[PDB]
DNA sequence: AATCTATCACCGCAAGGGATAAATATCTAACACCGTGCGTGTTGACTATTTTACCTCTGGCGGTGATAATGGTTGCATGTACTAAGGAGGTTGT
């Protein structure tokens, strides 16, 4: 009855509801990237393991 | 470098001259395979995939 | 009952005129347009079932008539027999059952 | 825009792999029967569907209390950087 527990929610809301999302953000162009010693720049492109 | 999030968004029912309001999956002909993930509720499963 | 004030008093909901906008002054076309919508869809279905049964199942809470009446002017359009005038307004419930018997129906709380 | 010799090779043309479809044999499903039980029908008695009537709830809102009470609260607009304007008034000048 921490989970059973109500509380109200101010006159103007009889009930609350939720969802929580496991959000999988993959490896892609455009999201950034660094090191330890202060380099910092966007991912431009993904080359094939040839192309490098 | 994939990332892992967690992250939340909620809703309501206000207290109407009765007191509940409504919560459901009817939605018809807009989008149909975007409610086929639901409780009676109207809300979706823990360990399901949506996007 | 102390909520009475509470779900109001605080900054009031949209409450029209509380409910009884419904049959306040609005009851000119600019609603009742929607009821002569909802008796087209019921008067719709109530006349492709049973040729016995699509009266009945019409009566007492002012469903398709300008005057919704009890036997007499019914009846007279019924013929055979008695109160099956009234107690097919409820059989409905268990062979129309088949919950697609309402597929042309609902729309009316939405337009 | 015709000619070909002389490339790098597709054809020249032997082999053989998979395929699918035939026949068989298995599966299931569609049905027709039967049986159950429910929502097939009228009738009848119930009790509380609705109305109106009556007797007597809930909540509409109007009304205003007196032993006496008779100098009040209120905290931070802002600390910088500029500079244009109006305000002051005595006076050494116009």
């Amino acid at each position: 009855r921490k989970i059973t527990q109500g509380d109200d929610l101010a006159p103007g809301v009889l009930k609350i509801v939720k969802v929580y999302l496991a959000v999988k953000r993959r490896i892609q162009p455009g999201d950034k990237m660094a090191g330890r010693h202060g380099n910092k720049g966007v991912i431009s492109k993904i080359n094939p393991i040839e192309d490098m | 470098f994939t990332t892992i999030h967690i992250q939340e968004l909620a809703c309501v029912s206000r207290d109407t001259k009765l007191g509940p309001e409504e919560i459901t999956a009817d939605i018809p002909n807009v989008g149909e395979a975007a409610l086929s993930k639901l409780d009676e509720s109207g809300i979706v499963y823990i360990g399901a995939e949506v996007t | 009952k102390i909520r009475k004030v509470l779900k109001i008093s605080m900054e009031t909901p949209i409450g029209d005129d509380e409910d009884s906008h419904l049959g306040i002054d609005f009851i000119e076309d600019t609603t009742s347009a929607t009821t002569e919508s909802l008796r087209a869809a019921t008067h719709d279905v109530l006349a492709g079932l049973t040729a016995r049964e699509a009266k009945v199942l019409r009566m007492r809470f002012g469903i398709d008539m300008n005057t919704d009446y009890t036997l007499e002017e019914v009846g007279k359009q019924f013929d055979v027999t008695r109160e099956r005038i009234r107690q097919i307004e409820a059989k409905a419930l268990r062979k129309l059952r088949h919950p697609s018997r309402s597929e042309v129906l609902r729309s009316f709380l939405d337009d």
